[PDB]
DNA sequence: GCATGCATGCGCATGCATGCATAATGCATGCATGCGCATGCATGC
């Protein structure tokens, strides 16, 4: 074992040192900067790489690793203790809180006298007037691990895991110190606090109650109170990594001020925590002892093209499909052996907010919403709000299902009224479904793509050699950017000239036209229109113009010619 | 002192400053749209305190954005710190009150009630540097409870020597004497309940209807406590803007213990509320008063209504974004003026159904829902359902236990929140039977009853109905007739009083219009106000004239729908026409129903269901 | 495809074995010392 004073004057002398790093391409004190603007109200959390002390001193990473918590105490009490030294000014702005530490400190120079004994109860509480948080980062050398193989030799590390969310709890505060304010004397009284539950005191312990025993009372108060922010999370493991036969296993983890609304259901995720029980009291069980409850505490979170290349022809479906992604409901019918599927699975994969349904397993309450112990919990078509949603032998669905989505097609929202839930779900997503071999696809989607397998030789035996040489060399024959490119395309928000308009109606009307020339046609209306419109927008949208040009109306119309035939 | 502990705030100064602001603030901006009823080349807020005086109103209503155009300081002292800063307001209000005018008869003091905080803010997005600060709510009233009585001065009788004390409540706690006065017995003393003193407190549940929404963010239910006078000033189904402190409270670990937990509960304090808002119509609260103090536009108001073009003007205004379809709004306009509310109890009847239930079958590419949606966003106590996503017991009423208390028996459904407003049902066609069992006495008898396990009772579900439907093969086949096309039964669609056939006839002016208007798409207060004084200035009324028009409408009726084929006429007709007759009355701004009326009425019914083109003898519409 | 049957499913009441919380007073014993007694030593005359 070492003294802490040692380390302590360690920990002070690394947060002083480093110049080394800079984005612009110098030399520049990072942690200074970091310190002067934690001085201020400018910062109000601060995360230390355990990379960049791993130049210097390793055993001080070991050490943190196996013993996170008392260190995680030790660097806040050192960067506390620098403070001072790195302020420059005064407040420029400042709030409720920070008046009552600056009146605190004020009172506190004005009545202690440098020599008089001061009781270790008449301190102020370390954490009370301290506001700014510490943090750390896993390091790089570090393997994160699996929540399966987590156990009792972890309790106490330093860990990292990665996940799938499925549970977030809404903000609420909670308590750090409680303030108390005797009935008869101007004293205040702190009580930390570092259990679940807590029993309010009754008696003042301040001195002028001591000495008249007067029996005075002590009452709470809020605004001199300490909250934080506190969130829960539930994570459970990658379908990769279950063993055979078993099912995926789940964590609690606990999230503290800045982390907080960093994360939301569904999402996966990457978490740097401290791996740390709780003591449990209650039902009395067989085997005797200390038991405890494990749970997680972070500290950090982090969360034309080629479409799905590996399958071989369908460019128009891909051209539409890519359209649908960058945006301004597409429905896919075949025969059964050419991959629809595929399609939606590269779909789901590469969309950020996605969501991916196979039937009647997420058929009822995976969708639309449900109460749970009270709150109300969505569905697929929930989660994928303002994202793409991906629907999977949508004949087979349940006349409920259909409905549904056919509410959030055209209306873009939801609503329910049973008993225990009367809400209305906002779900702005756009819709891609498949299908075997109806009026109401016609008439409620935009988009229809037939894919008839016709056996010619010619295409049959690409196909084949296509499928042997994905087979036997694993890539296709000669994600991130196009994620990018996506991100920077719908920045962009192209307008209609007035000109153009005339165009446009020459076009519909001479189409509408032929349709009822054909008497064999099924389906023209205004709404065709508005597809036409939104696709010229989106192709504009990817030419990056101000303006909607020519180029992107004639393609709409032979995608559209193209879909139809 | 010069500051108060953990504050910035002097009292003296604040006093002084509010009553010099009473006296000084006048603001040019605001007009006669909202300085309604007062000199503006006066003072305004003074002038209020006038008006007190005149009526002897104990409350007076503050708006936070007049304080802060005086000054800043003002306002963030106000936000931050309200309970330093509110009581030094009544006082200051109180003593240039009772200078100016001395004597005048009040039960007790002036009591200042701020409102309007701008605050745009989802309310997820608060943080625990706001908690005890002022903030503002926009939402809809969902659930409130009884009334609870909360002490605020204990009686106690001494029990030896009937000695009689009062003790009164300091920070939420009482202290009883262990000794008395009188005789000196310890712990002699005993309290009793009914001599003390009480107030009433109330908890009211709101769902939140939030300006900014991340995604994928479900909606949200927020906890209110009311005091005093502001209990049972909302009702379930009511849109309103609410301002209050945020606050936090510990919670027990179990009934039976007195340990806490750390996590804290939250929940917002009232101190004021507002029922008026610039998009929606007004609601039954502001119209069962008299504030129509504006005469200029009650003039020009009168004025619009004698020229003849108006009602198209109405059909024209009712919504700009919308397609050439006037008669679906010229429907829907007369939905909203609604049928005079009759009283029928003294002939044992019962209650006659006096609003304007409409119906539209189309196929889904149309714009029928649109209608909906705007009709939904436009009128206050607007609910929309939509096909098999609702169940029989989500409408009207569910039996219930409280989450936080021990009971709430019952709790009310779409159907009843929607009392007095509008309930827009989309895919019709897909509710089943269960459902439309319900309907059945919902659209006529405007009552529901329920009969349960310890729970019988009737309630009052006063809507209108605006329902939406699709043929059966989502086409309309011309080969098929009307009936079978809609596929309904004669029961249902008798109630209705309007029945809008959508068809496609395929015209080059109508698809150039319609492409035209839809490229190119790349006053409501004054309509407002007329809608709003119609709706609560005028009974209609009808002489013989249209008693005998009325009758030959309907046996015209009846000789035309006896074919079949087409939809048969009932009795229930006659009343849809009176109906239509009485709303086309009030849009005239009429207490008379003139000829005019009637065949307007009789107008739009036939033109409804077209049967002008339909063939009498087949059932099958032609162009 | 629509009408009906129905095996599954959920939330709050009571009944019953284990388990949990409470909580000074009266009587006895050995050390210190007074009071009566007989032996015995030392001191006169
Ligand atoms: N165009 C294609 N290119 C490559 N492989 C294909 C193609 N069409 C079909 N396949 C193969 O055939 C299989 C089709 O199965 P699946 O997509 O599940 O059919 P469905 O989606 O109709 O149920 C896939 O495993 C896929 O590998
Ligand atoms: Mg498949
Ligand atoms: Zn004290
Ligand atoms: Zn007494």
């Amino acid at each position: 074992l070492k003294d802490y004073a040692l380390e302590k004057e360690k920990v002070k002398k690394f947060l002083q040192e480093f110049y080394q790093d800079d984005e612009l391409g110098k030399k520049q004190f990072k942690y200074g900067n970091q310190l002067v603007r934690l001085a201020h109200r400018e910062q109000v959390a601060l995360y230390v790489d355990l990379d960049d002390v791993a130049e210097d001193d390793p055993e001080l990473v070991d050490s943190i690793c196996e013993n996170a918590r008392r260190y995680a105490k030790l660097f806040a009490d050192a960067v506390q203790e620098l403070l001072p030294q790195y302020k420059e000014r005064e407040v420029v702005n400042k709030d409720v809180l920070d008046v009552y530490i600056e009146h605190r400190l004020m009172m506190e120079q004005r009545s202690r006298d440098p020599g008089m004994v001061r009781s270790p109860q008449n301190q102020y509480p370390a954490e009370l007037m301290r506001r700014f948080e510490l943090y750390f980062q896993g390091p790089s050398s570090n393997k994160p691990r699996v929540i399966r193989e987590v156990r009792a030799d972890s309790v106490g590390k330093l860990v990292t895991v990665r996940g799938i969310v499925t549970r977030v709890s809404e903000v609420k505060p909670k308590m750090v110190v409680a303030t108390y304010t005797c009935d008869q004397c101007g004293a205040e009284t702190y009580q930390p606090i570092q259990s679940p539950t807590f029993m309010p005191l009754i008696m003042c312990p301040s001195q002028e109650c001591q000495t008249n025993r007067s029996g005075g009372r002590l009452y709470l108060q809020t605004r001199g109170s300490r909250f934080i922010k506190f969130q829960e999370m539930k994570m459970q493991e990658h379908s990769d990594q279950v063993p055979v036969g078993n099912i995926p296993r789940s964590i609690t983890v606990l999230v503290e001020g800045e982390n907080t609304r960093i994360a939301q259901p569904g999402d996966h995720v990457s978490v740097t925590g401290i791996f740390l029980p709780i003591l449990r009291t209650g039902f009395r069980q067989v085997v005797q002892g200390l038991l405890s409850e494990t749970y997680l505490e972070a500290h950090r979170i982090v969360k034309a093209a080629s479409i799905a290349p590996e399958i071989y022809g369908h460019e128009d479906v891909k051209k539409a499909l890519l359209l649908l992604l960058v945006g301004g409901n597409i429905c896919l019918m075949g025969d059964p052996g050419v991959a629809k599927s595929q399609l939606l699975s590269y779909i789901d994969r590469l969309a950020p907010r996605s969501q991916y349904t196979t039937g009647r397993g997420s058929s009822g309450v995976g969708l639309t919403a449900a109460v749970l112990r009270l709150t109300l919990e969505g569905g697929a078509l929930v989660l994928a709000d303002q994202g793409v949603c991906c629907i999977d032998e949508f004949d087979k669905m349940a006349e409920a299902d259909r409905t549904a989505i056919h509410e959030v097609m055209e209306q873009q929202t939801i609503s329910i009224a049973k008993a225990g839930i009367l809400t209305t779900l906002n779900a702005r997503c756009s819709i891609l479904a498949a299908a075997n071999p109806p009026a109401a696809l016609l008439s409620r989607f935009d988009l229809l793509w037939l894919i008839q397998d016709r056996p010619d030789r010619d295409n049959d035996l690409r196909l084949a050699q296509h499928i042997t040489y994905v087979h036997q060399h694993s890539r296709q024959p000669p994600m991130k950017l196009m994620r990018r490119y996506i991100a920077m395309c719908r920045e962009k928000q192209p307008m209609v000239p007035e000109s153009l308009a005339d165009y446009i109606t020459a076009a519909y009307v001479e189409m509408r036209r032929e349709a009822w020339a054909s008497k064999d046609a099924t389906y023209t209306s205004a709404r065709t229109l508005l597809a036409i419109l939104r696709l010229s927008t989106a192709l504009a949208r990817l030419r990056m113009v101000d303006v909607v040009e020519k180029e992107d109306v004639n393609e709409a119309i032979r995608l559209m010619e193209m879909s139809k035939d | 002192k010069l500051v108060i502990w953990g504050t910035d705030v002097n009292v003296a100064a604040c006093k002084e400053n509010f009553q010099r602001f009473l006296q000084r603030f006048i603001d040019p901006l605001a007009k006669e749209e909202e300085n309604v009823g007062i000199d503006i080349t006066e003072p305004l807020y003074m002038q209020r305190l006038g008006e007190i005086n005149v009526i002897g109103e104990p409350f007076l209503n503050v708006n936070c954005e007049h304080i802060k155009s005086f000054d800043k300081n003002l306002y963030r002292q106000l936000i931050s710190y309200p309970q330093e800063v509110i009581p030094t307001f009544d006082m200051a209000v109180n003593e240039i009150f009772f200078d100016r005018y001395p004597d005048s008869i009040l039960e007790h003091q002036i009591q200042v009630r701020p409102f309007n905080a701008l605050k745009t803010k989802n309310m997820r997005n608060l943080n625990p540097e706001d908690i005890d600060q002022l903030i503002t709510i926009s939402g809809m009233v969902i659930r409130t409870s009884q009334l609870i009585p909360e002490m605020q001065e204990a009686f106690f009788q001494c029990q030896v020597c009937a000695h009689t004390t009062r003790v009164e409540m300091d920070r939420g706690r009482i202290a009883e004497p262990s000794v008395c006065g009188r005789c000196h017995t310890t712990h002699s003393m005993a309290l009793i309940h009914n001599r003390s003193l009480f107030s009433d407190k109330q908890m009211i549940k709101l769902q939140e209807s939030p300006e900014d929404m991340p995604a994928g963010q479900t909606p949200h239910t927020v906890i209110l406590f009311a005091h005093n006078d502001l209990v049972d000033k909302v009702q379930p189904g009511d849109r309103v803007n609410v301002t209050g402190i945020y606050r936090a409270v510990p919670i027990r670990v179990n009934p039976r213990v007195s340990n806490v937990k750390s996590v804290y509960k939250t929940h917002i304090d009232v101190i004021h509320y507002r029922k008026t808002d610039a998009k929606r119509l007004h609601g039954l609260d502001e119209e069962a008063e008299q504030k129509l103090f504006s005469e200029k536009r009650v003039e020009l108001l009168k004025e619009l209504s004698r020229k003849p073009d108006i009602y198209e003007r109405l059909a024209s205004a009712l919504a700009p974004s919308i397609y050439e379809h006037e008669d679906i709004k010229k429907g829907i306009l007369l939905q909203l003026f609604g049928g005079t509310r009759k009283d029928f109890s003294h002939t044992g009847r019962g209650k006659f159904r006096a609003e304007i239930n409409i119906l539209l079958c189309g196929d889904p590419g149309t714009s029928k829902s649109q209608l909906l949606q705007y009709v939904y966003n436009l009128v206050p106590r607007g609910q929309y359902t939509s096909g098999k996503g609702s169940s029989a017991v989500g409408l009207t009423a569910y039996v219930m236990k409280d989450p936080e208390t021990r009971q709430l028996v019952l709790q009310t459904g779409a159907l009843v929140l929607s009392d007095n407003g509008i309930c827009c049902i989309d895919e019709f066609d897909k509710m089943n039977e269960s459902t439309r069992s319900v309907l059945h006495e919902v659209m006529e008898q405007q009552t529901l009853s329920i009969a349960k396990a310890g729970i019988i009772c009737q309630l009052n579900a006063r809507t209108s109905v605006l329902a939406a439907a699709n043929p059966i093969e989502s086409q309309w086949n011309p080969k098929k007739t009307t009936i079978e096309n809609i596929q309904l039964p004669h029961t249902l669609l008798s109630r209705f009083d309007l029945i809008f056939l959508m068809l496609d006839p395929q015209d080059e002016a109508y698809d150039r219009r319609l492409a035209h208007h839809l490229v190119a798409l790349y006053d409501m207060a004054v309509l407002k106000d007329y809608i709003a004084y119609a709706h609560s200035t005028i009974m209609p009324r009808l002489s013989e004239e249209a008693s005998q028009a009325l009758i030959e409408a309907y046996v015209d009726m009846r000789k035309i729908g006896s074919s079949r084929g087409m939809v048969s006429a009932y009795p229930r007709q006659l009343e849809s026409l009176i109906r239509l007759a009485e709303a086309h009355a009030k849009v005239r701004l009429s207490n008379k129903v003139e000829a005019i009326d009637v065949e307007e009425a009789k107008r739009l019914h036939r033109e409804a269901l077209k049967q002008s083109a339909t063939d009498p003898r087949t059932g099958i519409v032609d162009i």
